[PDB]
């Protein structure tokens, strides 16, 4: 329902990519009130869960 | 010079673009295929017509 | 009295629970085989201001979008007076019709 | 769920614009695809990305 998978194939056309650092925009002092940040099982991290 | 996918291109939008990419690739082919022809022919007409000087 | 074969105009039954919706959303499968591109046609209707509230629940204007590989689009209706009928069957509507 | 979550049954519209390019996309209520490709925990909802 969108473009995004050829996002990896965008990618490849650059001689140079970098994840970033930090984080482009604070999530939970968006607009619209405060966010407490949702998290998912089967999306497992270093640790678990 | 080489001929390969263009960066921007993405299969699945922009397929007229890219069309016209698959145009210019079988283009260049042709042309430079004809050149290269022609300096073949011309080396070889040298070569049989060169063939007369020991008689000098 | 008929309509396109290509697509379905779809008038909601009947009193009951006719009234305005925010959107609703439709897949649009396959159907075709092997190596074929499918081209799907489909669109909308509006009328009268009053004709609009007898047809289906709502006077306000309804808004539309399309989403194929990548290509999206969006669409928003218009209420009142359309442009002259022109190309059509020569009998004369108060709607309209965008494909 | 979605009254749940947040405090909207309703579906809730977004747009991108970046130098140019402008997207609009609508989201989606019921039920929606059979899951894919994803970690495989089932859940009720889906994401657009
Ligand atoms: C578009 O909306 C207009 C109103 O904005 C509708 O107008 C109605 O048009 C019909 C046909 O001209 C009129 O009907 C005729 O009325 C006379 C007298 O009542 C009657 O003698 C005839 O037998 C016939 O019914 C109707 O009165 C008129 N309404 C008004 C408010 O003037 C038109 O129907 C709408 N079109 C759509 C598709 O709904
Ligand atoms: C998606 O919405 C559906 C309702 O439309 C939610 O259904 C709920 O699903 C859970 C899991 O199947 C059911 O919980 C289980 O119920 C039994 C009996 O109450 C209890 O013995 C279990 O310990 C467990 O809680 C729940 O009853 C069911 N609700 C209804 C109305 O049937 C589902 O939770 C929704 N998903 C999201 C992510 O919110
Ligand atoms: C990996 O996941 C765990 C949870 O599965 C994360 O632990 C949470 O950390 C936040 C603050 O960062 C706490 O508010 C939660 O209470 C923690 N969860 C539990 C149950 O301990 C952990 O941070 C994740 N690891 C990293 C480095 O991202
Ligand atoms: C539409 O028709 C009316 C006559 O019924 C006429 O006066 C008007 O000029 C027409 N409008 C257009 C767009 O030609
Ligand atoms: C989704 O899963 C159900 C079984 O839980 C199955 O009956 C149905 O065919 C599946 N739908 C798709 C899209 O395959």
């Amino acid at each position: 329902r969108t473009k995004i998978r050829q996002l990896p194939n965008l990618l490849r056309g650059y001689e140079h990519i970098r994840l970033s650092t930090h984080n482009v925009i604070n999530a939970e002092n968006a607009p619209g009130g405060p966010y407490k940040i949702g998290t998912s099982g089967s999306c497992p991290n270093i640790t678990n869960g | 010079k080489n001929l390969q996918r263009l960066s921007g291109a993405m299969d699945e939008l922009h397929n007229e673009i890219l069309e016209l990419d698959e145009k210019v690739d079988d283009l260049r082919a042709d042309t430079i295929s004809s050149q290269i022809e022609l300096a073949v022919l011309l080396s070889n007409e040298g070569i049989i017509n060169s063939e007369l000087a020991l008689e000098r | 009295n008929g309509f396109f074969a290509t697509m379905a105009w779809a008038v909601p039954k009947n009193d009951k629970n006719k009234t305005a919706t925010n959107p609703l959303t439709i897949e649009v499968p396959y159907i075709c085989t092997e190596g074929e591109d499918q081209i799907t046609v489909w669109g909308f209707h509006s009328d009268n201001e009053t004709q609009m509230a007898k047809l289906y629940g709502d006077s306000k204007p309804q808004k539309f979008t399309s989403s194929a590989n990548g290509v999206t689009t969006h669409y928003v209706s218009q209420i009142g007076g359309f442009p002259n009928q022109t190309e059509d069957g020569g009998l004369p509507q108060s709607g309209r019709i965008v494909v």
